[PDB]
């Protein structure tokens, strides 16, 4: 079809999302947090690689901890700010100038993270929606991989 | 064969409306046309010279004027025929083949115009919505935009 | 006639009228088939938008493309330059196929009839008798429209 | 007056509620800004890239999203002291270079805590459990 | 086991939750959903019916298939001969495809949890389960379901 | 089985389907109900809890604090000390009477329908299959929820 | 025979709630056990003693967060069933039986009990009410602590 | 019964309680504060005594029209703060602890305050129930009457 | 101006309206005392022992009780001066020990017009007859 | 920045949204004289003819209405200099005997911006656009 994030997408992702990322619920954050990067690491095996300064070889370690909940913190915000997409562009360019810094980062690689975000959620997500999940996951890692290799 | 979805173009049908309907004074239907083709002009100087018909030379003349019109309404047009898509698919045939038909058209002006209403409209429609504006419109300008080198 | 007083209300009484989105459509339906209950030999003038089903999508575009250029016309009423610019526009479009002048006699009462059907009592019948000259005098030029 | 786990835990509750959902976050980001500009309007100097001038521009709510966002992080962790003394010391280093003001921390405390009682209410807002424990993150960004 | 008493009651069950028109529709869209996200690896063991897009005409006319097979065997619960006719009929189209019998697993999990959500708290897993496998054992040939 | 998200989600599903005041009451009864259709001679191993008749508060009181149990358990999901500990003391008192082993599996088929009608569609049965074996496995002992 | 109005019973309902279901983390549930029983064993260090099984030496152990959970469990099950007054009261009777046969307990224990619940919640409850708790809660104390010297 | 002040009853006292007593209705007030007073210096002969302060013997001196407002006023916070047990609670602490230091204030005057207003209230004010006045009459006066004697 | 008996009269019924039935008394208190710490901090410090650190505190929130329905009564009593003086006297004599400063009198004047205004409306609100009264008020305070 | 013409446009839908229709043009003109003499109560000095000790009096409020309508008058015409210019010298020649302070502009420059976005709210204001154009309107009456 179009492909696009769809307004329609954008409430089935937030309402979803609300309800299972909170902020008084700690804990479910960080489970969902540290799966990602472990389904990360084991089908792309040179990615652990990326991750050294948060130590990325030790997964519980309290940086390789904090670093997870970083990165699902922002995406978060990027949920969010599906509503205001104004504010989302002029994020999304802040978070694509800030990755590319990043040596080795590449659009494969938030190609991997996208399948891997995909096998994760409906594990602790209901009423989950791949197609709709999938069209706005990909709408924002492109406005993040602006200027960046493939 | 579709656009965009109903409530992407309930978005842009209503903020559309809110700058542009038959009520306003011609004084700022004329702001609209000149900021936004002198924009298009500073992008692409080299399609300034196509509008001869329309007195490009002098674009406070009524000519002009009636030509910028002539454009904003066929675009109100396709906006307000969001949700229909059978409608909106012979609309944007037909006005292809005329811009076709035109001698001296590429696709690169379409999409410099598509960055030009992209940066015109925010400054003049509250909460302007960028995701829905291109998810509603970049199927109308490839689709009149559609045969053109 | 049409001063700018009449052609400030028309505009006004035109566009609460007319609506957007889903409403256009709907308001320039019943104003052809008022056209074609009204002059039944018309619709036949019209076999190149498909004008046998009004259902059809050629002829939904050719409505839309009618009372689009009726909306930018009345939105120029205020200003003469661009309004006359674009009649003449419409008339170099209009006289190549050479219509019968009285037609456009009929498309005013259709319009009439749908702008103060769909207005309610308030509209102003004399104002849109006058204003609709202008617009008719621009694009045939027949001195019908006097 | 101190920051136990008690008011932590309330703490918690409360900030989600006041956080919302992503449907009131541009009001709570651009409600708790206008406070601290207009109790220092020479803060503003020291947001020259994010277009401080302007509350209303997308470049500066994207700025109040990050710090929001940022402050999202160390609510959810106060019960958690390991990966939150990870994650002050991670805003630390960013901080530093800016060479904040120790008092320009306490006016967005104070703002952040107008921000969260106007969202949630008077009626419910614990100032105590809240002034101390947002000074515990603050004390962790500054050393 | 599915004995008489449980073959009925699932019919009764599966009618009151299927529903008619439109629910069928949506009924198989949850019931798919479910599926693809028990196992993500199965959603790829269609690509020639367009399960890249779920909302794809393709995929929703392969959707209304697999409901509508598994209408008219779950009604015909009542009769061995029909039933197992039509259910070897059905092992002879999906044999030549050589499916993993653990999906059909999955199939039955996703099934369960679509007509109880659906049918409510008085739905009956039990009987359910046990009649399930004589569909499965039909169609997979496969000893697991036993 | 059983990992963290599919604790987390047994978690979020049993806390929307479980409630709260009234409808826990409402909830347990249903539960019970299924047990005692599923497996109708269980309902006299509970003749010490009045349950001759199901509206007794003295049965009532035994449906309070087994689903309250199971209410406590599914809340220690994540943190494995403390579950372990509870089942193992939910062992220590089950252990005593010696019941079949068999219940527990009509005990997990009347949850799952009963979590699963009221929860809806988006029951994740397999979720809800693998980590009911921990519990069952952490109060029986019996090698028949590996 | 009865506890507590049903206004008054909705309140404690409501704010229970609101700080304790089964979707919290654990963690959440151990800062509660441990800041209780903390207090608890303050204000009555004789008390202390009395969970040996529980492995009471060590509150970190999973032993004795087991047992603060089912002591909540216990104390969230009669909350919620504090608007069923035949239910109620079968239960408030199944608790005391299990605590008075229990040797060494007071009904001094359960009334400083009662003062660490109307201390520790307000610090975690919204606009807490101790009108409406003390009316509710007084009736289970004195119904479980029944019997006990 | 259960003898506590339920939250009908104070919905119940704060309605008719609000009707009859308000701050534009000034004398309404002095009439339902003096009549107070006035049935417990018959009641209670040697109670007079304990308000020479402001002129208890003289009832309608403008000292003890001051003090009869200012006793019912404080009444009328007390039912107001029914809705917010906590506020009252600590504010039942201090009219607790202001009391006690009036010597002679026991808790029998107490009681025989309660009989005062259980004949007073239904001469002025209508729809009013006696026993859901008394029981949460009853939960202020024993706020009141934490430290004194009987 | 003055504080006539006409505007005595308006004064009273929107004190009634504005001070509501114990619903919003509390909103009512907290909103008056936030005024008065924000225009004046400094003021903070007569108020240690009802806790004038945090307004959401029980504590505090019943001395607002206490300040909110002793002026009620003058407010009841403005008609009526025999015993308005009576009452004005008798609240003399405590306020007199604290020392309380002329100006931090005018403070909670303004709080309290700003408070009723705020809950009555600026279209209905009076500010010369609430002002001329509300000056007799603290006056008989001060001496 | 720049008053430009879009920015212009964008200013007019604005203000016929925030002034409306008569029903709330008294809050509308209330709200924004009271941030005006709370950021400078000095400012009152200067209208002492209608009353500008007490806000809420019909003189002033006729006064409000004034500068609110001469206002809108300027909103109208930024698009069309020609008359605009005559509109605001016309406005000139009547303040320059007052001896208006050129801050006292941006104080009530501040203020109809926060009574605006007041009105529209916070999520469709423009400060870039309206801080531009405001700037032109109290240029023309200085000079
Ligand atoms: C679309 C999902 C993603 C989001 C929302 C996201 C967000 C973030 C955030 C918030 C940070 C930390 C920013 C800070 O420290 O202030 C970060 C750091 C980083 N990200 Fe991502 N990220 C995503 C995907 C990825 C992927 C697929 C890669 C692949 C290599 C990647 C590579 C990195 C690296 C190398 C860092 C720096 C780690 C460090 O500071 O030690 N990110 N990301
Ligand atoms: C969404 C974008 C556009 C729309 C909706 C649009 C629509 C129209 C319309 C309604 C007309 C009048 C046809 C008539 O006279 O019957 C027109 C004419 C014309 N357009 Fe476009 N247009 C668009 C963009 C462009 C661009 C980007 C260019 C060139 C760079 C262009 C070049 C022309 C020319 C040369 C004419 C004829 C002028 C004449 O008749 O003298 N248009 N267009
Ligand atoms: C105010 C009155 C009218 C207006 C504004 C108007 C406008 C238009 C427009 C905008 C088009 C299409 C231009 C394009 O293709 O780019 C058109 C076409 C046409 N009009 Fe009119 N029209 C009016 C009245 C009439 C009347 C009275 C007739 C009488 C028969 C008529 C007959 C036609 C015909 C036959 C076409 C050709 C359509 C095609 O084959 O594509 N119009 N007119
Ligand atoms: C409660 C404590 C605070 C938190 C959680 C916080 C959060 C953040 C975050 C997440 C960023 C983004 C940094 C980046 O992506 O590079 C940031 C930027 C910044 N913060 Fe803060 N902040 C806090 C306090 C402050 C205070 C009190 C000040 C000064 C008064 C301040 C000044 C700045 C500056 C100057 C920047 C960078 C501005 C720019 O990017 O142009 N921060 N803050
Ligand atoms: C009770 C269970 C099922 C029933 C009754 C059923 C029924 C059907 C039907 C009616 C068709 C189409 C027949 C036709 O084209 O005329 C079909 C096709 C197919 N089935 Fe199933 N199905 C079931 C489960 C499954 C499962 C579990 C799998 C594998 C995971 C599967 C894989 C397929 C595939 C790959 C096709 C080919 C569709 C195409 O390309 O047109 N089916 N099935
Ligand atoms: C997850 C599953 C279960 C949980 C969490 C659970 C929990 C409990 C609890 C909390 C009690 C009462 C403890 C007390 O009196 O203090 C109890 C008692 C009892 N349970 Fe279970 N139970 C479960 C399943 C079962 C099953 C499958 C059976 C099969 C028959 C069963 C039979 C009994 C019996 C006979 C009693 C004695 C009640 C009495 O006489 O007071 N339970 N259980
Ligand atoms: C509202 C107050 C209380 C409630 C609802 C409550 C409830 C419970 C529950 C549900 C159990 C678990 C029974 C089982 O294992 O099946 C328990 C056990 C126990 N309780 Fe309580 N309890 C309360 C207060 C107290 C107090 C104040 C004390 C002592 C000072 C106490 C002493 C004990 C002991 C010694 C055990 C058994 C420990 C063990 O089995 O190792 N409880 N209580
Ligand atoms: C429950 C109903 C009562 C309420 C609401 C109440 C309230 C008050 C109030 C507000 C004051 C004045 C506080 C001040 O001056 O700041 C007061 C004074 C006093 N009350 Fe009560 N009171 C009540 C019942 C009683 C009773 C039954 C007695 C029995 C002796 C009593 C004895 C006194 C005395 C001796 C004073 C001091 C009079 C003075 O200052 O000259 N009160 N009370
Ligand atoms: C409108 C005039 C005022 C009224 C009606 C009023 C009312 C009251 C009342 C009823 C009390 C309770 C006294 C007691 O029970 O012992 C009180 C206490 C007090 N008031 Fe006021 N007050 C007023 C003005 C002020 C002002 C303007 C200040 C200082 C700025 C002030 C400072 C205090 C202090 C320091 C206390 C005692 C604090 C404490 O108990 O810890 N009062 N006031
Ligand atoms: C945005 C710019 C302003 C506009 C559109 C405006 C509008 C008006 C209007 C229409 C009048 C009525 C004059 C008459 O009928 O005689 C007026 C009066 C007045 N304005 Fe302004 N005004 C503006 C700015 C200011 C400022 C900034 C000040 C001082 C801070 C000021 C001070 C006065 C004074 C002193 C009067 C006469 C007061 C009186 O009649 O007693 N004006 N203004
Ligand atoms: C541009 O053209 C203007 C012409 O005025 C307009 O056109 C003529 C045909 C009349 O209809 C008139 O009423 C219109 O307003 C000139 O006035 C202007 O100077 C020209 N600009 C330049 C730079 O040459
Ligand atoms: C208290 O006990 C802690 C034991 O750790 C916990 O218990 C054991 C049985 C394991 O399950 C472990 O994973 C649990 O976290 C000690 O670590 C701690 O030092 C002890 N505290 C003191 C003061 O001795
Ligand atoms: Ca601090
Ligand atoms: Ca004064
Ligand atoms: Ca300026």
């Amino acid at each position: 079809s179009s492909n696009s994030c769809t307004t329609e997408d954008r409430r089935e992702m937030q309402l979803m999302w609300a309800n299972v990322w909170s902020a008084q619920f700690t804990g479910r954050r960080l489970a969902i947090a540290q799966a990602v990067f472990k389904d990360l690491f084991a089908h792309v095996p040179d990615a652990v690689g990326l991750f050294d300064r948060v130590h990325g070889t030790e997964i519980d370690s309290s940086e390789f901890k904090a670093h997870c909940i970083r990165v699902v913190n922002g995406l978060d915000s990027a949920i969010g700010l599906l509503s205001d997409p104004s504010t989302l562009n002029e994020q999304l360019s802040h978070l694509a100038t800030q990755h590319q810094e990043r040596a080795g980062v590449t659009k494969g690689g938030f190609s991997a993270i996208a399948q891997s975000f995909l096998r994760v959620m409906p594990q602790v997500a209901s009423c989950f929606n791949p197609d709709a999940w999938s069209r706005c996951f990909n709408r924002i890692t492109n406005g993040m991989t602006e200027g960046l290799a493939e | 064969s579709e656009f965009c979805s109903e409530a992407d173009a309930t978005i842009v049908i209503k903020q559309w409306n809110q700058i542009y309907n038959a009520g306003i004074g011609a004084k700022s239907r004329w702001t609209m046309g000149n900021e936004i083709f002198s924009s298009l002009f500073k992008l692409k100087p080299e399609s300034e010279v196509l509008f001869n018909n329309v007195n490009v030379a002098n674009m406070s003349s009524g000519a002009f004027h009636a030509h910028t019109v002539r454009v904003l309404s066929g675009l109100d047009m396709g906006i307000n025929y969001l949700n229909d898509a059978g409608t909106l698919t012979s609309l944007t045939a037909h006005l292809a083949a005329q811009h076709v038909a035109r001698t001296g058209l590429k696709a690169v002006y379409f999409d410099a115009m598509g960055k030009v209403l992209m940066t015109v409209l925010p400054s003049l429609i509250d909460n302007f919505n960028p995701d829905a504006w291109r998810n509603c419109l970049l199927p109308l300008k490839n689709a009149i935009a559609k045969g053109l080198p | 006639d049409c001063n700018i007083l009449q052609r400030l209300k028309v505009k006004m009484q035109w566009a609460k009228a007319y609506g957007f989105g889903t409403e256009r459509a709907k308001f320039g339906n019943s104003l052809w088939t008022s056209i074609f209950n009204y002059a039944p030999d018309a619709r036949d003038l019209f076999k190149s938008v498909k004008s046998e089903d009004m259902r059809s999508p050629q002829f939904k575009a050719h409505i839309a493309r009618v009372i689009g250029g009726l909306d930018r016309v009345i939105s120029m009423f205020d200003n003469e330059d661009a309004l006359n610019a674009d009649l003449e526009h419409l008339k170099s479009q209009h006289d190549p196929r050479g219509l019968d002048a009285l037609n456009f006699v009929v498309f005013g009462k259709a319009l009439f009839a749908t702008v103060g059907g769909q207005f309610g009592v308030c509209f102003d019948l004399p104002a849109w008798e006058s204003c609709y000259k202008v617009i008719a005098m621009g694009i045939t030029g027949n001195d019908m429209f006097s | 007056s101190e920051c136990g786990p008690l008011q932590r835990l309330k703490v918690k509750r409360q900030w989600a509620e006041a956080y919302g959902s992503g449907n009131g976050r541009e009001e709570f980001g651009h409600f708790i800004w206008a406070n601290v500009f207009k109790v220092a309007p020479s803060a503003r100097d020291m947001f020259k890239r994010v277009r401080g001038d302007n509350i209303y521009t997308p470049a500066f709510r994207a700025h109040a999203t990050r710090v929001l966002g940022g402050l999202d992080m160390c609510v959810a962790l106060l019960d958690d002291e390991s990966v939150l003394n990870t994650q002050l010391a991670h805003l630390a280093s960013q901080h530093s270079s800016r060479g904040v003001s120790a008092e320009q921390y306490n006016v967005v405390e104070h703002a952040v805590m107008m921000g969260v009682e106007h969202e949630i209410g008077q009626n419910v807002f614990d100032k105590d459990a809240w002034q101390a424990c947002l000074d515990v993150i603050t004390s962790g960004i500054q050393g």
